[PDB]
């Protein structure tokens, strides 16, 4: 029961913000973490929150410039995404999992689009 | 009966109350019996429970998080387990703080209530896993008798793999599981099929296996095709099981095993079988694997069409179970002097009968090789040769103001040949041990033995710095390259994860987690990445390696190597406290260690935690 919002379409430089949330106890028992499914591209890993661990690792493409938060009173995930890269259209998905090695309550993603 | 599983039939009884009852609720049911409270799990027979649609493995198979269940996987190898992810997710969403179960799991433990775990058909599984983490969060941090779970499980399916059973076994966790299995009950051989093999009737068997599910009419075809393929798929993965476990014809083995798609998981647990007349108790659980296919074969020719039958009505029978329970005749297989009758009254085939008595057989064999290797260990010519290598090899090589590290690595005397002879007798000891834990050829408490931890973990710190010695002796080094990346011989791996899993698991951490909490700790300002990235394959990771870091470090400007430098002296002092490095050694004169240490810039040794342990240079 986890659903995404907050995709939209604009240009390099933007910024957007991406919301991500649950129908369950998720916040801080549940580790959030956003990956991207690039067209024909693996979904490759984009970054994840150490649920109540502030423990957190983006990759090289983003270090500084798309933030990661978790909301416990909200239940929710928020993927700040400044300064817009044309090589980040696609679709964003929030998947968080515990338990477990990796990840598997995926929701439905939402498309995020950069021109030039 | 109840002298070796623990439980009565009074708990029997009221856990099938229970279970029964939980029909009726909202996830689970909590029964408050005096000193007993039972959590009773809502079982479901939806395909979806099953085989979770999003999973995208054979078996609906996934590997536990190695930080919430530390325990659950191979010490020494380090292979987590697998379990079924619905039944994971299932635990899971019962966790949940919203339905109360965790709040009421803490509330028996504070009033020191004995708490029991149970369920019917896939909520006895759930049972098993909300055994298993309260084995991890409540009962491994403070190992109470009151604190003691039980798991009573009724027609469960499979839950975890070999490396589940094995954990379960070196923890001694296995005796708080008792799996009812009626002679013909289905649903614990559902999940040893392929899923391919099922996708189309599984949702009718479900759907006639549901007591509250009268509505689908039932079909003879699909509940053959059901039992024939589910038979299929068991008899493969018990041949296999068959040919492996007896060590002969590995090649051929091995090779279809990389060609071969075989169920994973495993009986765990002890497992009791019912017929009419008898109640039949197993612990090996590679027997209770054979037994799972053998038991239910068809006596003559005729029956073969009715088994599939009687296999789907038996899910039903454990009513009649509980209730003639003190009525049958038990015995136990494995202590039995004969296990013919047992096994003939339960319908297995001579050749069945045979694959038991051999799992027995090898089980036997490694109670033998660790009744070996303890008369190995307590003889006096082996511990002398720790005893010679600590009380007269060391003081002798601190005397010399050098140590014995450097000693060994120059080598000049003849006493630093006969530490060496004495090393590589003791390498080909823990190796040959190293060799039958891979093989699976000792009991699985190997690992936890307190006595072989103790001695495992002294033989390292003793000689594992003599190892290094001896490698970096050889130019090793150059030639294969660093010691932590291709040149640690695994008998110390396995003996450090040994050490590291007994001290660690009462307090619920990992040791990965710990090390970064102390790099973290260090104060070093330098991003969490980078860092990881720095110490990636460092020395100090394991006390005894401290000699590998410094062979490491010395040589390397001090800029390239600042971070493992500042690190290297972090861990110092709980190496020294723990016993791991000697505080007689590594300061002497002559160490090599301590002449690096004098050439680093003074800078960093007048604000270095050590400057109060070694002159400085005047």
């Amino acid at each position: 029961q986890l659903q995404e919002s907050g995709g939209g379409l604009v240009q390099a430089g933007g910024s957007l913000r991406l919301s991500c949330a649950g129908s369950g106890r998720t916040f801080s028992t549940y580790d959030m973490a956003w990956f991207r499914q690039a067209p024909g591209k693996e979904r490759e890993f984009v970054s994840s929150i150490s649920s109540s661990g502030g423990n957190v690792v983006y990759r090289d493409s983003v270090k500084g410039r798309f933030t990661i938060a978790r909301d416990n009173a909200a239940n929710a995930v928020y993927l700040q995404m400044n300064s817009l890269k044309p090589e980040d259209t696609a679709v964003y998905y929030c998947a968080a999992k515990w338990l477990a090695a990796d990840y598997n309550y995926w929701g439905q993603g939402t498309q995020v689009t950069v021109s030039s | 009966f109840e002298a070796l599983t623990g439980i009565n039939g009074d708990l029997i009884t009221r856990s099938w109350s229970a279970s029964k009852q939980a029909y009726l609720t909202e996830r689970y049911h909590k029964e408050e019996a005096g000193a007993v409270v039972i959590f009773a799990f809502q079982p479901s027979f939806s395909e979806k429970d099953f085989f979770d649609p999003d999973n995208k493995s054979s078996f609906g198979e996934i590997k536990l998080n190695r930080v919430q269940f530390p325990c659950m996987r191979k010490i020494g190898k380090g292979d987590v387990a697998t379990v079924n992810e619905a039944f994971l997710k299932n635990l899971e969403a019962v966790i949940d703080p919203r339905t109360s179960f965790q709040a009421s799991v803490e509330m028996a433990v504070r009033s020191r209530k004995q708490i029991v775990f149970t369920g019917h058909s896939s909520g006895g599984a759930t049972a098993i896993l909300a055994t298993v983490w309260y084995l991890e969060k409540y009962f491994i941090r403070n190992p109470n008798v009151y604190l003691e779970p039980r798991c009573v499980t009724f027609g469960a399916p499979l839950v975890g793999d070999s490396i589940f059973s094995h954990a379960l076994g070196r923890e001694k966790w296995s005796r708080f599981f008792v799996n009812f299995v009626t002679r013909f009950d289905i649903v614990p051989r559902i999940t040893l099929a392929r899923k391919a093999s099922v996708e189309e009737t599984l949702p009718h068997v479900l759907a006639q296996l549901d007591p509250r599910n009268s509505s689908v009419q039932e079909s003879e075809q699909r509940i053959t095709e059901f039992y024939t393929s589910v038979m299929r798929d068991t008899s493969t993965v018990a041949n296999q099981a068959v040919c492996e476990l007896t060590g002969s014809a590995e090649a051929i083995l091995e090779t279809l095993s990389s060609f071969l798609e075989l169920s994973p998981y495993r009986p765990a647990g002890t497992f009791v079988f019912s017929t009419e007349k008898r109640l039949v108790a197993v612990n090996n659980s590679d027997a209770i694997l054979q037994m799972l296919f053998y038991t239910c074969q068809a006596s003559d020719e005729q029956e073969w069409s009715l088994i599939p039958f009687r296999s789907i009505r038996d899910h039903h029978s454990y009513e009649e179970l509980v209730q003639s329970m003190g009525m049958k005749l038990f015995n136990h297989l494995d202590g039995e002097n004969s296990i013919e009758s047992s096994l003939n009254d339960l319908g297995v085939s001579t050749r069945g009968r045979q694959y038991v008595q051999a799992a027995l057989e090898e089980e036997k064999k490694r109670v033998e090789n660790q009744k070996k290797i303890i008369q190995v260990i307590q003889q006096e010519r082996f511990l002398k040769k720790l005893a010679w290598i600590e009380d007269e090899y060391k003081p002798k090589c601190q005397a010399h103001k050098n140590g014995y590290y450097d000693s060994f690595k120059v080598s000049n005397e003849e006493n630093d040949f006969k530490a060496n002879v004495k090393r590589a007798e003791l390498a080909g000891v823990f190796d040959e041990v190293l060799g039958l834990l891979k093989k699976c050829q000792l009991p699985d408490e190997f690992e936890g033995d307190i006595d072989w931890i103790k001695l495992a973990t002294r033989y390292r710190r003793l000689v594992e710095p003599l190892d290094i010695a001896n490698y970096h002796r050889h130019l090793k080094n150059e030639d294969t390259g660093p010691y932590m990346k291709r040149g640690r011989p695994t008998r110390y791996i396995y003996a450090q994860r040994g050490y590291e899993h007994h001290i660690l698991k009462p307090n619920g951490m990992i040791a990965e987690d710990v090390f970064w909490n102390k790099v973290n700790g260090l104060n070093l300002g330098l991003q969490l990445e980078e860092i990881q990235e720095t110490l990636k394959n460092s020395g100090s990771e394991c006390g005894s390696c401290f000699w590998a870091e410094v062979e490491e470090l010395k040589g390397k400007p001090y800029e390239e190597v600042e971070v493992r430098v500042k690190t290297l002296e972090g861990m110092l002092r709980e190496w020294i406290t723990a016993g791991e490095v000697d505080e007689k050694e590594i300061f002497l004169e002559g160490s090599t260690f301590r002449k690096w240490w004098i050439t680093l810039p003074k800078n960093h040794k007048s604000h270095s935690p050590l400057r109060d342990y070694m002159m400085d240079e005047i």
